[PDB]
């Protein structure tokens, strides 16, 4: 009973693969609020910035899209409640100290149990493709001190099966 | 056959052969252990932790 | 790791005052003076005329 | 020019003086050892000689 | 060029800071500038330091481990974060935006290269009998060895040198060959692997005038 | 060498020097001035009658 | 430091601490170096050999 939202993975012209995601609209609500409303009107060519081989895909920057923070708002701490211990977990990620959430967002691929109780995380991916499509797009060509060296992109991204 | 000598089923998580590299190493080093037998399990250890890591090893082996 | 701990940290670690510090005891080292509360005076009246 | 002719020479002459000491120090080493492992094996002969 | 390990060590101060690391000297000054924080501490902490501990060998970047709290591969950095590594945990705001890491970018922060050993040549003004201990890089042209002197002597352009060549002939030196290829021979090896002290015997350079005005 | 450093720890390693500069060091940080010869200056200047 | 007073860098070998120490410490021993500023030289160079020269002591000190 969820909100479910989905977009597109893009390296140099060449699709890479598509993600599809449940959000958790009933444990954080402001979270996937902000979020919703964000890939409505954003995430529409933020590259994914920061890509850990055994930890996370992270990215969805807006103002400068290479890795530095964002005025114009500052996100509070909802809720530790859900629990990083299994691939595809959505979140957003924030400086060493609480209150400071920005439009940067992380997607785990492995247990994480450190990052319990200072993370929020609010969604999970849905179905097995997207998950090996991410775990696929860790081993590109190249990637450049975590960076990958051409664009990976979100081409596309649109919100399916809710309000 | 590499997965017996960590104790591994075919079935774990990357995580699972780290920590039992580390484990079987800092116990079986022999720096830390005095003892042949321990160094020759060290040398198992390693080759095949090294044969058990890399993805394209990984399953270069599996197909074997 | 307190947001106080990290500006102490951040200004610590500043370049300004942290030369500074190792150009005086650097300096206080060399003289060895047997009353370093005057020579400190001295000295930094003499580094701020510039 | 002479003075540093002479030195150099001196230099020399305790070179060779040195490479001699070490050399005759390996020899009186191989001695000592051939003479200790020589016992310590023919000990555990006579002894499976008496078993 | 080079430089003495001793040279590198003149320069410890985030006013004007030298590294040495694999073989190669590299002058930080404007890394400290642009990153005044706790990510500079580590390495202004061990400003005109040797730095090759820190990495390897066989790749250029820092030493990796499996980070044993999260268990993901990551720099191994016990002094602490140096500039340009990333953070353990994903955070929002250490940016992937520049370009090369500085112990990449050689050539915008590697200044001559680091001399792999030193030797003493005791340095003779036959004119003014004016003896001199001086320590160079063992592997440096004539040129340079000549431009060290030019602190003792502002006129040493002038002077002609000399060498005890080999029976052994006090002999001219080229300027454009080593110490070692004009054959002034090193020997402390073999003086410290025959107990002989390291300055017990120094290799002689005479220093003549050469009539000028 | 040994005695050039043995000199320079054995007066710095001295408590005078050693805690006049921990509390200095201390109240420069809590303080957070601007520029720090002057704050010096004058933390020094009332600490002289102590 | 451990590591100035032998001369050596903070990378040094085994073999490059046995030969640092080998003369050093057949430089300024009592009994041929008569006298001079060699009465703390050589004690830090028995204590950083001594530090430096096992493998447990030299890590903890490394990290430490």
């Amino acid at each position: 009973g969820r909100t479910y939202c989905a977009f597109s993975i893009q390296q140099s012209s060449k699709l890479l693969g598509t993600v599809v995601l449940e959000l958790f609209t009933d444990i954080a609500p402001a979270t996937c609020a902000n979020f919703i409303k964000y890939i409505k009107d954003g995430y529409q060519g933020t590259p994914l910035h920061r890509i850990v081989p055994n930890g996370w895909v992270q990215g969805g920057d807006i103002v400068d899209g290479s890795g530095k923070g964002d005025p114009g708002f500052v996100l509070p701490d909802e809720t530790y409640s859900v629990k990083h211990d299994a691939p595809g977990v959505l979140g957003m990620a924030t400086g060493g100290q609480p209150h400071t959430a920005n439009t940067q967002f992380y997607i785990s691929l492995s247990p994480l149990p450190f990052l319990d109780g200072k993370r929020v995380a609010f969604g999970r991916v849905l179905n097995k493709q997207s998950l090996e499509n991410l775990l696929a797009l860790q081993t590109l060509p190249t990637f450049q001190n975590e960076r990958p060296v051409p664009d990976v992109v979100i081409a596309s991204c649109h919100v399916i099966y809710n309000p | 056959d590499y997965y017996e000598v960590m104790g591994l089923t075919r079935s774990a998580n990357d995580i699972d052969i780290r920590r039992a590299y580390r484990r079987l190493a800092l116990k079986y080093h022999p720096d830390i252990n005095k003892d042949g037998a321990a160094g020759d399990e060290f040398l198992r250890i390693c080759e095949a932790y090294e044969v058990l890591c890399d993805p394209k090893t990984k399953g270069f082996y599996d197909l074997y | 790791q307190t947001p106080l701990y990290e500006k102490m940290r951040d200004y610590a670690h500043s370049n300004k005052v942290q030369e500074l510090l190792q150009k005086m005891t650097a300096d206080l080292f060399i003289e060895r003076p047997a009353d370093p509360v005057t020579w400190m005076i001295k000295w930094l009246s003499e580094e701020q005329k510039r | 020019e002479a003075a540093e002719r002479r030195k150099l020479e001196e230099k020399e002459r305790r070179m060779q003086q040195e490479r001699e000491r070490v050399e005759r120090e390996r020899v009186v080493r191989q001695k000592v050892a051939a003479s200790a492992f020589a016992r310590g094996y023919l000990s555990g002969i006579v002894n499976t000689v008496f078993d | 060029r080079y430089y003495t390990p001793y040279e590198v060590a003149m320069h410890n101060t985030p006013d004007d800071c030298w590294v040495s690391f694999l073989g190669g000297v590299y002058n930080l000054t404007d890394l400290i500038k642009a990153n005044q924080g706790a990510l500079a501490a580590p390495l202004i902490a061990a400003a005109g330091q040797d730095l090759t501990h820190w990495f390897d060998p066989t790749t250029k970047d820092p030493k990796r481990h499996i980070c044993p709290a999260t268990h993901i591969e990551r720099f191994y950095t016990p002094m602490g974060r140096f500039i340009h590594v990333p953070p353990p945990e994903p955070m929002c705001n250490w940016d992937t935006s520049f370009g090369l890491p500085w112990w990449r970018d050689a050539k915008k922060y590697q200044i001559g290269l680091l001399s792999a050993r030193t030797r003493v040549i005791r340095v003779r003004n036959v004119l003014t009998d004016q003896e001199d201990q001086i320590e160079v890089p063992c592997e440096e042209k004539l040129v340079e060895i000549r431009e060290r002197y030019l602190e003792l002597n502002a006129h040493a352009k002038s002077y002609t040198w000399k060498a005890l060549v080999r029976t052994h002939v006090f002999q001219e030196l080229d300027l454009n060959l080593t110490l070692e290829e004009n054959g002034v021979p090193d020997e402390t090896p073999v003086f410290e692997d025959h107990h002989v002290p390291t300055d017990y015997f120094i290799p002689v350079l005479h220093v003549y005038w050469n009539d000028d005005l």
